[PDB]
This record gives C-alpha cells, sequence and structure tokens, in this order.
C-alpha cells in the first residue's frame, strides 16, 4: 500500500533562491522607515 | 529627511483613502536652544540682599 513519500520543495533552503540574480533584478529597492520630527516651517509669516 | 515620502500606486481596497486624498508611505530607501540671561536692573554697583546659602539677611554690592 505505501509508496515514497515526496516533499514539496526541491531545495533544503529558501536563501539561495532569493539570493539569486534571476529573483534579485525584479524586486524593488529596500526601503526602511523615517523617523518624524516634534517641532516655524513657514518661510515668511512677518508679512501677514 | 522628509524628502523621499511619495504616495503609493496601489488602490489595492484593503485600505481606502477617500477623497482625492491618497495614502502615504512615509519611507526612505535602505542605503544609509534657551538664552538664560542676566537679569536686567542689576547694574555694575547696584546695592542687593543676599537670601540663599551661607549668607542670609547680608546686603552686598555687585
Amino acid at each position: 500500500r505505501f509508496s515514497l513519500p515526496r516533499s514539496i520543495m526541491t531545495n533544503a533552503d529558501i536563501e539561495a533562491v532569493i539570493t539569486s540574480d534571476a529573483v534579485q533584478s525584479v524586486l524593488n529597492e529596500k526601503k526602511e522607515v523615517v523617523p518624524l520630527p516634534k517641532c516655524l516651517s513657514v518661510g515668511a509669516c512677518e508679512d501677514w | 529627511e522628509l524628502l523621499f515620502i511619495s504616495p503609493i500606486a496601489k488602490k489595492d481596497i484593503k485600505r481606502p483613502s477617500w477623497r482625492g486624498i491618497p495614502r502615504i508611505s512615509f519611507t526612505r530607501p535602505a542605503v544609509a536652544a534657551k538664552a538664560v540671561e542676566t537679569r536686567a536692573n542689576l547694574k555694575v554697583g547696584t546695592v542687593v540682599i543676599i537670601v540663599g546659602g551661607e549668607h542670609q539677611g547680608k546686603r552686598a554690592v555687585v
């Protein structure tokens, strides 16, 4: 009744697949979050 | 800096922007008071009361 079980992946790990240039060329650039200031913005209020 | 903040071109529907205003990314690329003044009305050679520390109730001239 038994037959020998398959895996879902072909490889052991992922990290070879992502780091390859086939993948990497399509990706967008890696973003990073700005922290925002807490504070006179406007250049001339003294006209008013 | 607060430059590199840009509006997202997605229209995903999970999140909806009601007016013309669009959702903002707020991201940057990965690569990377007070004067404490001298007090007016204390000139050279004013008579002054000392009220603190070692001398109390003793007058002095600046």
